[PDB]
């Protein structure tokens, strides 16, 4: 239940601002910026604040703070989901987001805005659906957002029907000090990118655990996530009945379904670092990788990140395989690899000299984080069935898609 | 089928075989990894990982992987099970109350059947302060006599003099090569 | 080619399921 | 199919090798397609099956069941689910419409001994979907 | 890449070296920093801070930085270990109260894990006196024999007169450079 919805930057200036309950005068955004400035100097800085009767709730965009004022106790939840929609669709119109768009687009920003949400509550929220009313460069609204189907634009012709699946996988793994990986949690990503004719309603099948049970088919290999969220077109009734996924595609790229459960396996990748760190002498960085997957797949573009000292100079990299690359904005040491094969052993020894002035304050152990991206792995082995593409004129899908793997939240706590 | 090529390269020299490096930690495998690649005695921090390396001798290419003995690093072996032909177990004769704690990782590693071609490799490092043992009462103690199809052999080798390094290096060829 | 992994062809069901 | 006969020789032998009674991951081919087997696949398999040999009246067992999956797999990106076999005690039907196989004793439903069988009625009645109307959905 | 620029400068000398210069308080270390880089003894107050000087000799330069004795003093010795490839002690043997001190302010800067590639540079000050000792006496009273990986080397000067100053600067440069 925010009052008004503004766009602010990096100095305090409120890029675009638009009223749609008017409970609020607009002059209170002046006062969120030193409520800002006292919050993070202090530590209580919020993203929703509190001035005095009204809340000003504002998230933190490329640019500027996405700053809804209210007044009521409104959805907050509602908000940040309101917000979020508004990112997207200002990144799916607007290619960047800084203030050379803010100032450069607002006679289609004003109509956008006015267009999304009204009194409060928002309206509209497909970013192709609104670029099909509201241009930058009017006729009636379609029918198709007063139809049920607001995800699949009816008329749709192409020459071919091809879409492209992306099977994105996320490895985070919590390896602690001591040595031992305390979360492991991997999260599925079924993504495609339809681009076809009409209105297709897909038809998923894959081999989940519990369609394989159901079926009776409980003995192969099948994925049991943990947590399954479909997009907006997935019908959550065929699903909850049993396990059907029947929806109607959207045109272009879109998230139909995200696994979400535990891996109880061990890691991809073996990382084993060493701190020969003398008193302010010199340090030492005996950081040895050994790559847990499998040997036919190829981890690309590798970056292990191991973080230097902050006041540490004059390094000396002696390793075996992979550039080594010391990046003072980052203040930290990056593994950087460009292939590495399954089961390759890395074998890593760090030397720097450290200031003989000790430093004043503590600096933290941030965890090493790695940037592994193998793709063509399915560790998780849940393998997709078919995709039921049917239209009411009829046409012969070629359906493709990619399983890509990364690395995710693979932190390992240093010592 | 022709293996005229095998037959060519083996006249010159073919095989390389490999080689595996595990103990506890401060028991010298780094020096003597460092000893077999380079030669020399260089001083480094405890191994946090580990240190993979490869030594020329004999027309056999002998890659050593290092492995440290840290109590969060040694459940990590197991990664090195794969693709492994040899293992090389470094004992610490001068650390007695990590004696029981080194002979419990070693039965631990050897109760895996997934390294059995790996014939057993006991090195006795630290040899110069006088309360080393010899070659036969660390045997015993460890029971090397007890493991079943396990071919054992105890080498004493000095860090840092080098001593006793070919003698382990020439038995553990004559274990993976059974040829002239 | 592209990095990531392949694009490979999809079926339309489970086949062996009726 | 000249990879499925040349296939077939080594898959039998396997099986036989192995009593009736080490790799971590999920690699994936590049490009190769992969899809349940269908019932006209799956009735051209079981007929090169039969006619090949090996395949009817050998002892049923996990581990050979598993490596004719694998093998099927490989050679035509048929998911190794198709080949199962139905519910005891007894003859197990096969769970995809079409096979020609079949599982039947030969003598607690694990101990019994099974072995499997042609059956032509089996890709023309769906024994198993009748047996079981539930796990066909 | 090229290295004949190198060679060129190398031609006619481009060593240029490094120095420490440390002890206890009224050791002679201005009096000789002087007499090595001037020629005479200069009368100076205690060095409260230090004294940084180069000189030009044998086609190096041995840049010299004096380092005080004073209590307050003694623990900044770690700042000049950074950038410091060589080291000149100066010991006091006129103060047999003061040699035990000075005993254990050089063990305890040789128990430095950073200044390990420095040999060791004892210079014999105040070389003039009857109670003066030997090069040997002091040497064993220090124990400079026990010093693990360092090389030492005991010389004694006369800070009046000079003498014995030329030889300690060509073994210096005979540890340092392995050159012809
Ligand atoms: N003085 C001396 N010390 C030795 C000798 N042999 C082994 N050591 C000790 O053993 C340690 C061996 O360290 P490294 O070989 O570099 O590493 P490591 O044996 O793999 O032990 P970790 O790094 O903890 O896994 C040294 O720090 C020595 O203190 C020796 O012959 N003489
Ligand atoms: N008479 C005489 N005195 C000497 C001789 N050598 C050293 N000394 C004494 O040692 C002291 C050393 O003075 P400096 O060399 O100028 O300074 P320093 O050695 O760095 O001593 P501090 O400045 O106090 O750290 C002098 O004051 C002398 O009294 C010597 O050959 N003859
Ligand atoms: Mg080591
Ligand atoms: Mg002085």
């Amino acid at each position: 239940s925010a009052s008004a919805v503004y766009v602010l930057d990096l100095k305090g200036k409120v890029l675009i601002c638009r009223n749609y309950r008017g409970d609020v005068d607009m002059s209170e955004v002046e006062h969120f910026m030193p409520i800002l400035m006292e919050k993070e100097e202090e530590g209580m800085l919020s993203p929703i604040l509190a001035h005095g009767g009204v809340r000003f709730m504002w998230i933190k965009h490329n640019n500027l703070y996405l700053v809804a004022t209210s007044k009521k106790n409104a959805c907050v939840s509602l908000v940040f989901s309101f917000l979020y929609k508004v990112v997207q669709v200002f990144s799916e119109y607007f290619k960047e987001l800084e203030e050379e768009s803010i100032r450069d687009n607002f006679v289609i920003i004003y109509e956008l805005l006015d267009e999304l949400m009204d009194f409060g509550y928002p309206q509209t929220t497909d970013s192709k659906i609104l670029q099909e009313y509201i241009t930058q460069e009017a006729p009636r609204p379609p029918a198709t957002v007063t139809n049920a189907v607001s995800w699949r634009s009816e008329g749709i012709k192409y020459r071919k029907n091809e879409v492209f699946l992306d099977v994105i996988e996320a490895v985070n793994l919590l390896v602690s000090a001591n040595g031992n990986v305390l979360r492991s949690e991997i999260v599925g990503s079924i993504k495609m990118r339809v681009f076809l004719s009409g209105m297709p309603e897909l038809r998923l099948g894959l081999n989940d655990k519990v369609l394989f049970d159901n079926t009776g088919r409980g003995k192969s290999k099948s994925v049991e996530l943990e947590d399954v969220k479909f997009h907006q077109c997935v019908r959550l009734s065929r699903f909850e009945n049993d396990r059907t996924i029947s929806f109607i595609p959207p045109d272009g790229e879109f998230e139909l379904m995200s696994y979400r459960l535990n891996t109880h396996v061990k890691p991809l990748i073996w990382i084993e670092s060493v701190i020969e760190k003398h008193s302010h002498s010199r340090i030492e960085y005996m950081v040895k990788a050994k790559s847990q997957f499998k040997r036919r797949s190829t981890a690309n573009n590798v970056e292990i990140h191991i973080p230097v000292p902050n006041d540490a100079d004059s390094p000396k990299f002696k390793t075996t395989v992979g550039s080594v690359k010391w990046v003072p904005e980052n203040s930290e040491i990056v593994w950087s690899v460009k292939s590495f094969p399954g089961g390759k052993e890395y074998l890593m020894r760090a030397h720097f000299g450290l200031p003989s002035v000790e430093a004043e304050d503590k600096e933290g152990k941030p965890p090493i984080s790695v940037k592994f991206e193998i793709p063509y792995f399915t560790t998780s082995g849940i393998q997709v069935r078919y995709l039921k593409i049917i239209e009411k004129s009829g046409y012969q899908a070629l359906p493709w898609v990619r399983y890509i793997t990364q690395n995710g939240d693979y932190q390992l706590r240093t010592q | 089928g022709n293996i005229f090529a095998n037959l060519f390269k083996g006249l010159f020299g073919k095989k390389e075989m490999r080689i595996l490096m595990v103990g506890l930690d401060a028991a010298g495998k780094t020096t003597i990894l460092y000893k077999l690649k380079l030669g020399e005695i260089v001083t480094t921090i405890p191994t946090i990982g580990f240190n993979v390396e490869t030594v020329e001798y004999k027309n056999i290419s002998f890659t050593v992987w290092d492995v440290g003995g840290q109590d969060k690093i040694r459940p990590l072996w197991r990664h090195y099970f794969q693709n492994t032909q040899g293992l090389i177990f470094v004992v610490d004769s001068n650390d007695r109350e990590r004696v029981n704690e080194a002979r419990e990782e070693l039965m631990r590693m050897l109760a895996e059947d997934e390294l059995r071609d790996a014939v057993l490799l006991v090195f006795a490092n630290k040899q110069d302060l006088p309360n080393a043992m010899n070659a036969a009462e660390i045997t015993d103690k460890l029971g090397l006599h007890s493991l079943r199809h396990r071919n054992w052999y105890i080498q004493a080798t000095c860090a840092t003099s080098g001593d006793g390094l070919y003698e382990g290096l020439d038995w553990l060829s004559n274990q993976l090569r059974n040829q002239k | 080619d592209r990095k990531g992994g392949s694009y490979s062809q999809a079926a339309g069901s489970d086949s062996a399921q009726s | 199919s000249k990879s499925s006969v040349i296939g077939w020789p080594a898959v039998r032998e396997r099986m036989r090798r192995a009593e009736p009674a080490e790799e971590v991951g999920f690699p994936v081919t590049p490009q190769v397609p992969l899809r349940p087997m269908t019932y006209k696949a799956a009735v051209d398999l079981s007929h090169f099956l039969k006619e090949k040999g090996g395949l009817e009246g050998l002892i049923h067992s996990q581990r050979r069941q598993d490596i004719l999956d694998l093998w099927i797999y490989h050679t035509q990106g048929y998911f190794p689910d198709w080949q199962n076999y139905t519910p005891g005690p007894g003859v197990r039907y096969p769970l995809t419409f079409g096979w020609c196989y079949k599982l039947v004793p030969v003598e607690d439903p694990e101990r019994e001994v099974l072995e499997w069988r042609f059956d032509s009625r089996l890709a023309f009645h769906h024994v198993a979907r009748e047996l079981h109307p539930e796990y066909f959905k």
